[PDB]
This record gives C-alpha cells, sequence and structure tokens, in this order.
C-alpha cells in the first residue's frame, strides 16, 4: 500500500482518474487579471480561502505571465534546482537487498 | 410662423389691427392678410437672427414666450412711421432685450407645449480623445 496506508488496487491504474471527466480538458482560462482592482483581488483571495481555488490559480497564471521581473526571478529560482545532480541512496545502514533495490 | 393673424387679433383687439393693416381704404374696412403675413415673417426673421447660435432654426414647435415676442414685433413692424417715444416701440425694445438675453445665455427657452426645445450641439464638440492603456487590457 502507499506510504499513507490507503489500500491500493491495481485495477484503477489502467486508466487516468481525469479520463472520465472530459469536461475539464475543454475548459479555457477566464483571465481574471484583466481589469483587476484591489477590491476584486481581495475578494478573489477571500473566496480562494473558502475552497474556490479556480480564480486564484487563473490569477496566479496571469500574474506570472504578465510580469517580466517576477517571471525572471521565478525562472532563476527554478533553474537553480534543475541544475543539481541527484542520486538514490538506500536506507540507513542498509542491507544487500535494500542496496540492490536502491 | 411663431404667430398668426388670430394671435395678433387676440392680443391687440381686431379694430386696431384693422386700422394698422389697411392702407387703401379710409376709414379701414378689412384686414389685409398680406401685410400681416409679411410683418410676422419679419418678426420671425429677427427672432431667427437672435436665436440661430443656440438652437436649430427650423423649430418644429413654438415656445409661448416666442409667440408673445413674435406678436409684439409684428405689431411694431406694422407701423409705417414709429417714434422713439411710442409705447409700442418701447414694448418692441423690451422684447428685443429679452431676445438678446436669451441669445447671450442669460435666459432660457422654455417649453413648447410639454417637451424642451432642441438645443444645438455647439458645446458638445470635443476632440476624439486618446486614452489607450486604460481599456482594461
Amino acid at each position: 500500500v502507499d506510504v499513507y496506508g490507503n489500500p491500493i488496487r491495481t485495477q484503477q491504474l489502467r486508466e487516468p482518474q481525469t479520463s472520465r471527466l472530459a469536461g475539464l480538458a475543454k475548459e479555457f482560462a477566464q483571465h481574471p487579471a484583466k481589469g483587476l482592482t484591489p477590491a476584486k483581488l481581495a475578494r478573489i483571495l477571500v473566496e480562494a480561502e473558502q475552497g474556490n481555488l479556480q480564480a486564484q490559480a487563473e490569477l496566479f497564471m496571469d500574474m506570472e505571465e504578465r510580469d517580466a521581473h517576477l517571471f525572471a526571478e521565478m525562472s532563476k529560482r527554478k533553474r537553480a534546482i534543475l541544475g543539481l545532480d541527484w542520486a538514490v541512496e538506500p536506507p540507513r545502514n542498509a542491507s544487500a537487498a535494500e542496496k540492490a533495490d536502491a | 410662423s411663431y404667430c398668426t393673424l388670430a394671435d395678433l387679433i387676440e392680443q391687440y383687439s381686431e379694430q386696431k389691427i384693422r386700422e394698422v393693416s389697411d392702407r387703401v381704404n379710409k376709414p379701414a374696412t378689412t384686414i389685409d392678410t398680406v401685410i400681416v403675413d409679411r410683418a410676422i415673417a419679419d418678426a420671425d426673421s429677427e427672432i431667427d437672427l437672435h436665436l440661430h447660435g443656440r438652437y436649430q432654426l427650423p423649430l418644429a414647435s413654438v415656445p409661448t414666450a416666442l409667440k408673445r415676442i413674435a406678436c409684439g414685433l409684428a405689431y411694431a413692424n406694422l407701423h409705417i412711421v414709429l417714434k422713439e417715444e411710442n409705447p409700442v416701440y418701447k414694448t418692441a425694445e423690451h422684447l428685443r432685450k429679452l431676445l438678446s438675453g436669451i441669445a447671450n445665455g442669460k435666459l432660457s427657452l422654455a417649453l413648447d407645449a410639454d417637451g424642451k426645445p432642441a438645443p444645438v450641439a455647439n458645446t458638445v464638440q470635443i476632440s476624439e480623445g486618446r486614452n489607450d492603456w486604460g481599456a482594461d487590457w
């Protein structure tokens, strides 16, 4: 089972979960950043806190697209991580089987 | 036609119009419609001169104050010889003063019957206006 302990059934791995929700794939972003005012942004944040993440996510996408400075800073921060070398290491004082699995 | 023969009669009695409109028969017997029509036309022309800069000249309706002014001016015009001290001359000068006040934006043109007159589009004019970057882009 997963690390969270939820029972895992291999039958559902054959199809993506979102495959049965074809309506999502056809959605187009509504661009809430156009004509934005402080009251509207505060409303967006408040409604996002209550579980309406759609408007907040669209606003964040627009914000990252429309600002060159924030764009460059975020790109620098992410490319800093992208350039790091990585490796897989077994558990502490691991055995031969764990070493082979790693 | 801000006024008619009936208006002139109803304002100045019929006997006076009969006196001042008939130039051929002494004593006067009949009102000559041509002279009254021309006097009304001249009064309308003067009012148009005074009002062209603030309203459309071919008015579809006549304000009542305009009717009074036109009748007074027509009666004044009907006199072949008019003195400075003649009371009708004083009334005509008073009406001309009202017309000048209306022209100079000191007095307004009132209702015709129930709706306002048609102010001309003088003050309306302004440049096209360039305000890009403020169209919610």
